[PDB]
């Protein structure tokens, strides 16, 4: 039972980021500190999912193979919309006959100079919006993102980095199964591109954390 | 003739007969007409005591039949049922493409098994996608084509011959223009035409699959 953190999006004027950390655990126990949770599909789309990581497995293997045939055969190549619709269908069905996928999913991509972000969960229950969350990350950064967003015109390429490590650094604070190492995928004109790993900087230092004023007995 | 019985029997020849004769089912139904510009799609037909000849297949395609009824409608039924799938797990119109092959291979199951009989059936199917206007035409030895002009019935020949001489300036024709080279194309194999005995069908950029009304089709008979 293999199980993936907290998954972040939000859109900026040009294209969509989409984060998460490089990890899965078992239980309590950090077994693979290495790996890539994030997936392309076909040529627009990335996704990724809060959960069990089996049943992400299966599904994104089942979709990418949906989608490089159907381009293959002559039926063109599916939009994130496209996409996203499919997927929905894929988990209803499964929660209808008892067999649940047990993840949450964010899905993000860049189509015709507009850019989707969008969510679905285990019951099917399905949404989009100018930022979309899965685990931890839906009562941690939320509450930054939508303060963010509240500014008009837009967020512009830089400030919405700059946002979405703010939020990152928290979830290592006060989510218990993370590590500070995280990736960063970029959908804008027409296509993805998934970064490189990173990592954050934090503070460990406050006067109010120290020895002699947290002891319990003075 | 030894060999004109069944489905699955070649000829010392190479042929099979009983394909061939499902095909004249096609050839002595009533006329019917299909042209292409750069946007639409015109289908015409002589309907002449009202007996239908099209029908829409989902929102952005539809079809005009020749041959046995009963197999048109049977075909349409497979039709509306894959379009509509495809649009409840896509949200998007089934591509043109597709719909084609499906029905092809749908024709050619029943010319290879001794349980079932050939569709006696041939379809003009018209339509808009993503990639523009298509017309094709499909008959029962299972084969399907892509068209920018062509007729299907009775004294057919003579429709294909005045389209053969015209088609190569429809590309630039506006959507008066293509309805009109339809009906004259129509008239070859042909009593005149009325709003009573002849339909007229469109698709396009910006036009849903839709059948002209009476009214509508005063302006052009």
């Amino acid at each position: 039972m293999a199980s993936g953190g907290s998954v972040i999006g939000v859109k900026y004027n040009g294209g969509v980021l989409l984060a998460c950390d490089t990890l899965l655990s078992y239980g309590s126990l950090a077994k693979w500190p290495n790996i890539p949770r994030m997936k392309l599909v076909g040529a627009y789309t990335v996704m990724c999912a809060t959960g069990d990581y089996a049943d992400f497995q299966e599904m994104t293997t089942m979709i990418e193979n949906h989608v490089n045939r159907q381009q293959m055969y002559g039926g063109g190549a599916l939009t994130p919309n496209e996409v996203f619709c499919y997927l929905q269908r894929h988990v209803y069905h499964k929660r209808s006959q008892f067999e649940p996928c047990l993840c949450r999913f964010v899905v993000a991509g860049c189509h015709g100079g507009e850019p989707f972000l969008g969510g679905v969960d285990d019951v099917g229950t399905r949404w989009t919006d100018d930022c979309v969350a899965a685990g931890y990350g839906a009562y941690v950064a939320l509450p930054l993102l939508r303060q963010a967003l509240e500014k008009p015109g837009g967020l512009t390429r830089e400030e919405a980095i700059r946002v979405i490590k703010d939020c990152l650094r928290v979830l290592f604070y006060r989510e218990c199964r993370a590590i500070n190492k995280f990736q960063i995928a970029d959908a804008t004109s027409d296509m993805v591109s998934i970064g490189e790993p990173f990592e954050v900087e934090t503070n460990w230092e406050y006067d109010g954390f120290c020895f002699e004023k947290t002891a319990i007995i003075r | 003739n030894q060999y004109d019985t069944n489905t699955t029997t070649w000829s010392p020849t190479g042929r099979l007969f009983q394909v061939e004769y499902a095909n004249e089912a096609v050839n002595n139904g009533s006329a019917a007409v299909g042209t292409k510009n750069k946007d639409f799609v015109v289908l015409t037909a002589l309907k002449r005591s009202y007996q239908e000849k099209v029908f829409k297949l989902d929102d952005h395609v539809g079809m005009a039949i020749a041959g046995l009824v009963a197999d048109g409608r049977m075909l349409a039924r497979f039709v509306r049922t894959e379009c509509m799938n495809y649009r409840y797990m896509h949200d998007s119109d089934n591509p043109l493409p597709l719909i084609a092959e499906i029905v092809g291979e749908k024709y050619q199951r029943h010319i290879q098994f001794a349980g079932k009989r050939p569709f006696g059936v041939g379809l003009l199917i018209a339509g808009y996608d993503s990639t523009g206007p298509h017309l094709y035409h499909t008959v029962p030895s299972g084969d399907v084509f892509d068209f920018k002009a062509t007729a299907m019935g009775l004294r057919s020949q003579a429709a294909r011959t005045y389209l053969e001489k015209h088609f190569e300036s429809f590309p630039d024709c506006g959507l008066d223009e293509l309805i009109m080279h339809a009906l004259k194309a129509l008239a070859a194999a042909t009593a005149e035409l009325n709003i009573k005995n002849t339909t007229i069908a469109i698709v396009g950029k910006g036009t849903p699959f839709m059948v002209l009304t009476e009214e509508a089709a005063r302006k052009y008979l």
